[PDB]
């Protein structure tokens, strides 16, 4: 989750809205097993 | 004159600032007939007048022994040789009740024998809180602190006279803790540091200008 | 960044006469609480905050307070204030040992004066809003209110405050609930100013680690 | 005394009135001499 | 900061042929006397001062200069433009040693020719502003004063700028009220502009230290 904790303070002469950007990866311990084929194709 | 020499540096030590003897109590006595009253009690407490609770609140925590001093009149002013009972009750022990009471035999109550024509009375109370130190400023939610002081005419039959007893407290061997600015707005209770909404009283007095020197 | 150390001591731990020995959780505790952000405006007052049962309601540490007897603790609190660079204003933070609101009347009669009820003496983790900032809500004068720990949050210079404040007590335990330790106060001393087109209220962040933390007698 | 050396500049969307906080303070040099009772009390 | 040191030499003194000694005060003289600020606009030219008569009407300095008669100081000058980071313009602030105010008319005649006046000339304390900023009203053209001590205040690198300026004279003492040793010079080359909503005129504050300062032949 990410909450409001304080307030989006902003000073005149500047636009009070603003965007994030979340990303994301895996670290050092992430590993897989059973390889499959995947679903997102639809086509044969 | 022009003080270009440098001052005192130990009228200005906390224990220099409270070890002085003032008066902290004034009890009256009347000792009468039907009306059986005999006795006259005075809790301890030190924030009784506004000149040593000003200078109390500007600490957190304080401990210090006391000593109490007792000046007893009468009421024209002249003193005959009556003895007097002073009793200390400690926090804890029960208040007397009545001039005659169980309460002025107790053996663990210590009293003062002294008579009116005599030096004033002189007596040393040490710390009695169970905590390390007394704090006037409670923050919370929860009775007595240092012990209840009682004072009779020692006679079998009761007297026709009414005294009026003066208690001067001194402080000795003061310790003080995490200070406190001092209040300046006025008092309205004894046990509430409440103030009044409207009517705030400015900390500085009016002038014209800002740019004068009034 | 500038750390105020309060009264010049880190909080360490108790060196108490209790065999049964106080438990030191160091794990789930001392974490980041962070607060909700107060929306300070230009009509704006001040707040402050009772910290024993600010993190009463919230996670490891007030379930760990509520349902133990004796408590004793340290703090380190982390106060941001993010604005722009064109508004302008300032903010006094400082704690205060023992800050006991009084009541506002005009009534000297022991049962028929009136005393603040339990939302201003202890306002949870809410807060609350001065009504007389000039006297800090107690009849005592904020502009000697430097003689506490304190800092100024100057919207042109910084915009963040840091308190390292130890345990202030006469005994060394205490209940975490009956009784509120010391408090937190921050006050707009130089309103807030901004002309128009920019963000109409600028947010008050607080995060509070609690450091050093000692419970006593787990109940149910 | 506090003058107006040269003037208050300010760019655009920029409020043009702000404020000054004075404080005071003593030395190591300060000391004071006879203690007396203070006279901001006028009840008793 | 950046120092700019007037021809690489700093402020010394006399190594004369006078029995009497010149007096040396090291005091109440070397002391940043600060001007007032100048409200430096759209439509502004520029300004100048000429030192031995800018603070001849102030304090110690001023009265030691007025009732003595030989005069031989070095100065550092300080000049700081406060601006917002939503102005923009440039100042260019230079030294100009033997600084002779020319006169401004069209006639060729000796006694018919204009020729500034004293209040033209000797400003004072409060400067003067140019009337023809492009010939440094003096016939040479400010393109070209870069030869002289000078820095640029640039409203969007720094806000200050310093001058450390020696004794430039060819007699090692001289009245300090018959003669202006040297003179200031600030001029917009680039103008101000602002966005409506800002300050609409930046000031301008000069602080100057007498640096070196001897004073000869005492009278009334």
């Amino acid at each position: 989750t990410l909450w409001y904790q304080t307030n989006y303070v902003v000073p005149p002469e500047t636009p009070g809205e603003a965007y994030i950007i979340a990303m994301g990866a895996a670290q050092d311990n992430f590993t897989l097993k059973i390889c499959k084929d995947t679903d997102e194709v639809t086509q044969q | 004159r022009c003080v270009v020499n440098r001052n005192g540096v130990l009228e200005t030590t906390i224990n220099h600032f409270f070890s002085r003897s003032g008066l902290v109590g004034v009890v009256n006595l009347t000792d009468g007939g039907t009306d059986t009253t005999g006795y006259a009690t005075w809790d301890i407490d030190i924030m009784g007048f506004v000149q040593l609770r000003r200078k109390c609140e500007m600490f957190t925590y304080m401990r210090f022994n006391a000593e109490f001093t007792f000046v007893t009149t009468t009421k024209n002013g002249e003193a005959r040789p009556y003895m007097l009972q002073y009793m200390y009750v400690p926090p804890g022990a029960p208040k007397p009740t009545g001039r005659d009471a169980f309460q002025w035999q107790t053996a663990t109550n210590p009293s003062v024998f002294v008579k009116l024509t005599d030096p004033p009375a002189q007596v040393s109370v040490p710390f009695m809180s169970p905590a390390s130190a007394y704090q006037w400023f409670y923050d919370g939610y929860p009775n007595n602190m240092m012990g209840t002081f009682a004072v009779r005419v020692v006679s079998r039959e009761a007297s026709q006279l009414k005294l009026q007893t003066r208690v001067y407290m001194k402080l000795k061997h003061v310790r003080a803790w995490v200070p406190r600015p001092i209040r300046s707005q006025p008092y309205l209770l004894k046990n509430f540091p409440n103030y009044d909404s409207s009517k705030i009283t400015n900390s500085a007095r009016d002038r014209s200008s800002i740019k004068q020197a009034n | 960044a500038n750390i105020v150390l309060a009264y010049g001591e880190w909080p360490e731990y108790c060196p108490a006469t209790a065999v049964d020995k106080p438990t030191r959780p160091d794990v789930s505790v001392n974490r980041f609480y962070t607060l909700d952000s107060k929306m300070w405006q230009e009509n704006s007052t001040g707040w402050y905050w009772k910290f024993p049962d600010v993190l009463n309601k919230t996670g490891v540490f007030g379930q760990n307070a509520q349902f133990h007897y004796l408590y004793r603790s340290g703090f380190c609190l982390h106060v941001q204030c993010n604005a722009s660079k064109f508004h302008q204003g300032a903010l006094l933070v400082a704690v205060i040992p023992e800050f006991v609101i009084a009541g506002r009347g005009s009534n000297t009669k022991p049962n028929e004066a009136p005393h603040p009820g339990f939302t201003t003496t202890f306002p949870g983790t809410t807060g609350a809003t001065f009504h007389d900032p000039y006297v800090l809500d107690s009849g005592v004068p904020l502009s000697q209110a430097l003689i506490y720990p304190h800092q100024w949050i100057n919207l042109r210079t910084n915009n963040c405050a840091t308190v390292i404040v130890p345990y202030i007590n006469a005994v060394p335990f205490d209940s975490a609930i009956n009784h509120s330790n010391f408090g937190l106060i921050v006050i707009p001393v130089s309103p807030l100013k901004y002309s128009s087109g920019a963000t109409t209220a600028i947010p008050i962040t607080i995060t509070i680690a609690p450091l050093n933390s000692e419970f006593g007698g787990l109940r149910q």
